[PDB]
RNA sequence: UGUCGGCUCAUCACAUCCUGGGGCUGAAGCCGGUCCCAAGGGUAUGGCUGUUCGCCAUUUAAAGUGGUACGCGAGCUGGG
RNA sequence: GGAGGUUGGCUUAGAAGCAGCCACCCUUUAAAGAAAGCGUAAUAGCUCACUAGUCGAGUCGGCCUGCGCGGAAGAUGUAAC
């Protein structure tokens, strides 16, 4: 399994990327197939969108730098943090679409400039 | 629903595609004309995949996804059959260049961040082959 | 049912149980990997 | 007025749906119904078997066929088997599931299950009409005899009322005919088949005398002087030494043409005797039956094409030999014997049947076939055959056998195989053989002895035992 | 302290031949293979040979394996 | 959830993770073996390895050692304190 060592250094990544993101939403992904989430993270990654997915126990470590730290609420069941690199927003109207057809994750929350939304 | 691999043109009634006549009974000498539609392309025998989605009745659907790295890399190394021992029996070689075409033939059904992670891909496939990549 | 001297699992599903003062297998996947004493 | 003939698996309903067809609107072989449509006629032994064996004859003696399938339980390997009797003659096949009457009322599964065998429906893709009915609760029979008419829709012209005699023979009992051409005024001499006579006893179906018969229209008829085959064909002389001369000709010609077909259709005259080969195939497994289907399916394209007219599991039933001899075929046994009857069949006429192994086997005998370039008289030969009598197996080793040993000698220094109703079931060498406890080493021809063959003890009451050498 | 075989009469063990109850099966059914529990009752007639045995012929649900001074001559025989 | 290049190359009538031989890379990833098992004539189909949730405090295996348990069936009657 994991170790002490990976377990701190994850949260680091997430931190970093944490740090300097601007847009961020939170969604789940429990029932979508893996070949359909291939399709997703190939059109945020055309629009520079960062998907990813942490334990939520390391999420409330890796966001501590005040940059979504109205989030720790929702932390519960299955997480996939959204980051948007660039024009701030962008990685929800991916988001708004992909919710419509696949039937699946309610996108928890979001968080924009301190706001829980 | 069903698939398999056929020939770049030709489609006959014939072992290539046996089992379409039981799948939904279907008139197979339409599917066949269908696939000559798309015609050859590539001129006959070069193998390339079908995704056949059958509905009621015999409903047909038709994309020809891609022809796939195994044809590609015997063409452009020569040799018409792979080693059957890698590692030692090499028996054939490519350069980055031809690796670039390839792989932009294949841009779709990939997957690969940039076209840099495409490459390797292919060179990954290539060294099962005997092929051994170089400049 | 197999009597030997020396039971011992056979597959992941195997159970080693003790029933009456007896060593058993009982095995939900095989039933063929029932064995007793031992 | 076609010529119907009702075909399908046992069981099923073709006797009740024939009878119940028939008492709607005495057995001699056939029967008529009028119907304001146009009158139609049936033939009263059902099955392919049946069908095909006349048709083996140049008969022809069909238009029409339908097929019986059941709701419930529906197509069955036999009921594969007579779509392709019916396919290989070739007649439009016009369906009918029967036991609609039952709580498993679904045809359903039997549209989309007989549809992957070529006998696609209308709203399918429009080949075959497909029709529930009832032989048991009677709903069905409108629709049914509304669609043998509908679907038989060819010109049907010919069959000229005032014609010279041509019919067929059917039951020979006395016979019956079911003329095609022609009408037999009765007085008249009759040349039937191989057979000289004059009418006069034409009784009809239902037993009332005649003197009329009609363009397709069945009669029996008595006063010839013996019993003709059971497929020839009849028509009308005038002169009693036309009709010996005619007869000793037709003697001389048929054992020309038994020698001629023996002779062209053997697969070693393939490529020189197009003309699309035609194979007829019996595997002992399902697997072996479609992987080796698979492979001759396609072999050759520009010089003829070989497509398969059988197929099925199981040893060499005469009517695979019967339909082989139809359709100018090749036999193939892979690990499947033949039965009495086509053994019968098969020394009677020609029509090459060879038996084999190795799926490779057949593959490449066909491609030298094809190619003309084939040698003769290859794998191996049959140097004897025992019949198992009895089994007993003692608890210190239980394997032994009693045979009685017929037609050969059976040895030590040569392979085996153990066959159950013409199915191999092991191949391997002997262990033990052995008369009077005494360990004797070569057992003669009609003899008996006790055989066990090496790790395989489960032999039965009623097996055979072949002795082979591979041979080259 | 009379030694093979036959005859008459038996008695016990279970490492069960049949009948009885079960597990697995490369157990579809009818048949089987193998292992477990079970000793209540049953468990051939002849041809050859002094034979026990054996091989044959025809049966049977089956024609069990052993201990008892290789049971039994102050119970019989006397072929070896 | 357990994927894409991909029926990896050879062989083979057919070998598609799963007859046999050689390799055993790469991509998107939280993770997914050029596959541990069942299946097919070859496919198809069903599990596993692995990872994300849920549940809140103990859990997993090996070494030394005392006493026990199976392995363990006989002939007159318990009958091997
Ligand atoms: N319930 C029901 N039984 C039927 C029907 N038709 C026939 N049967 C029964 O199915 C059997 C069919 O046997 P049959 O056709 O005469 O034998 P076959 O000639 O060898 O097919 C008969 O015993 C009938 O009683 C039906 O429509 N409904
Ligand atoms: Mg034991
Ligand atoms: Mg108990
Ligand atoms: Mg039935
Ligand atoms: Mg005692
Ligand atoms: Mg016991
Ligand atoms: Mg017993
Ligand atoms: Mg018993
Ligand atoms: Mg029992
Ligand atoms: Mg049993
Ligand atoms: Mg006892
Ligand atoms: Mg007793
Ligand atoms: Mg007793
Ligand atoms: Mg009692
Ligand atoms: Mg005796
Ligand atoms: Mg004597
Ligand atoms: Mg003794
Ligand atoms: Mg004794
Ligand atoms: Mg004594
Ligand atoms: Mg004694
Ligand atoms: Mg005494
Ligand atoms: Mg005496
Ligand atoms: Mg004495
Ligand atoms: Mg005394
Ligand atoms: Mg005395
Ligand atoms: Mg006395
Ligand atoms: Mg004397
Ligand atoms: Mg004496
Ligand atoms: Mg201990
Ligand atoms: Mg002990
Ligand atoms: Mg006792
Ligand atoms: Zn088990």
């Amino acid at each position: 399994a994991i170790k002490l060592e990976d377990k701190k250094a994850i949260v680091a990544e997430v931190n970093e990327a944490a740090k300097a993101a601007l847009s961020a939403v939170v969604a789940d992904a429990r029932g979508v197939t893996v070949g359909a989430m291939t399709g997703l993270r190939k059109e945020a990654r055309e629009a520079g969108v960062y998907v990813k997915v942490v334990r939520n126990t390391l999420l409330k470590r890796a966001v501590e730098g005040t940059q979504f730290d109205v989030l720790n609420d929702v932390f519960k069941g299955p997480t996939l943090i959204a980051f948007s690199n660039e024009h701030p927003g962008a990685a929800a109207r991916i988001f708004r679409e992909f919710a419509k057809g696949q039937d699946k994750f309610e996108i928890k929350a979001a968080a924009f400039e301190g706001q829980f939304l | 629903y069903i698939k398999l691999q056929v020939k770049a043109g030709q489609a006959n009634p014939s072992p290539p595609v046996g089992p379409a006549l039981g799948q939904h009974g279907v008139n197979i000498m339409e599917f066949c004309k269908a696939f000559n539609a798309k015609t050859q392309g590539q001129e006959p025998g070069l193998p390339t995949p079908v995704i056949i989605t059958v509905y009621s009745d015999r409903s047909f659907t038709f994309e020809t996804k891609s022809t796939p790295a195994a044809v590609l890399l015997k063409k452009a190394a020569g040799i018409t059959s792979g080693s059957a021992r890698p590692n030692s029996q090499k028996v054939g070689t490519v350069t980055r260049a031809q690796l670039e075409e390839i792989a932009k033939t294949k841009q779709a059904d990939l997957t690969a961040a940039d076209l840099d992670a495409a490459v390797r891909t292919i060179a990954g496939s290539a060294r099962s082959m005997g092929l051994n990549v170089e400049g | 049912m197999k009597v030997r001297a020396s039971v011992k699992k056979l597959c992941r599903n195997c159970k080693i149980i003790r029933r009456d003062g007896i060593v058993r297998v009982i095995c939900s996947a095989e039933p063929r990997h029932k064995q007793r004493q031992g | 007025a076609p010529v119907v003939t009702v075909m399908g698996h046992v069981d099923h309903g073709k006797t009740s749906l024939l009878d119940y067809i028939r008492r709607a609107k005495q057995h001699i072989g056939a029967y008529h119904v009028e119907t304001e449509r146009g009158m139609v006629t049936f033939l009263d032994t059902p099955g392919h078997a049946a069908f095909t064996a006349m048709r083996a004859r140049g008969a022809q003696a069909t238009d029409i066929v339908i097929l019986v399938v059941a709701a419930d339980d529906g197509v069955m390997p036999q009921t594969q088997e007579a779509v392709q009797h019916a396919k290989a003659a070739g007649v439009p096949i016009v369906v009918a599931v029967n036991k609609i009457d039952k709580p498993e009322a679904n045809p359903d599964n039997i549209k989309n299950g007989l549809a992957a065998l070529d006998v696609i429906p209308e709203e399918w893709g429009g080949d075959a009409p497909f029709v529930p009915v009832s032989a048991k609760l009677g709903t069905g029979v409108d629709e049914l005899l509304e669609a043998v008419l509908l679907q038989a829709e060819v010109l049907e012209l010919k069959a000229t009322p005032s014609a010279p005699g041509r019919g067929v023979v059917v039951e020979s009992r006395v016979a019956t005919v079911l003329v095609q051409d022609g009408t037999l005024r009765q007085g008249d001499m009759v040349l039937v088949g191989i057979n000289y006579g004059r009418v006069r006893a034409m009784l009809d179906e239902n037993g009332k005398p005649i003197k009329e018969a009609g363009p397709s229209i069945p009669v029996e008829i008595l006063g010839l002087d013996g019993t003709p085959d059971a497929g020839d064909e009849m028509t009308v002389v005038a002169d009693e030494k036309k009709a010996r001369e005619v007869a000793l000709f037709r003697q001389g010609k048929f054992r020309e043409v038994k020698l001629a077909r023996a002779h062209a259709g053997k697969l070693e005259n393939i490529f020189e005797n197009k003309k699309t080969l035609n194979i007829v195939l019996k595997a002992d497994v399902r697997g072996s039956l479609e992987a080796l289907q698979g492979s001759l399916s396609g072999l050759g394209n520009d010089e003829v094409q070989v497509r398969v007219v059988g197929g099925g599991v199981g040893g060499i039933t005469e009517s695979d030999a019967n339909l082989a001899l139809a359709s100018n075929a090749v036999l193939f046994g892979f690990n499947v014997r033949a039965d009495a009857g086509a053994r019968k069949i098969v020394e009677a006429e020609g029509l090459d049947m060879r038996y084999y192994n190795v799926i490779y086997d057949i593959i490449e005998d066909v491609k030298k076939a094809l190619t003309g370039m084939l040698g003769s008289d290859l794998r191996e030969n049959i140097l004897g055959i025992a019949e198992v009598r009895d089994v007993f197996r003692s608890p210190k080793f239980g394997a032994i056998a009693g045979c009685m040993v017929t037609e050969g000698m059976v040895h030590r220094n040569r392979p085996i195989r153990v066959l159950r109703d013409d199915v191999v079931i092991f191949e391997g060498e002997l262990e033990s053989l052995r008369r009077f406890k005494d360990d004797v080493a070569e057992v003669r021809a009609g003899m008996e002895c006790g055989i066990g063959v090496k790790s395989y003890n489960d032999v039965k009451v009623g097996d055979k035992i072949e002795v082979f050498e591979k041979v080259e």
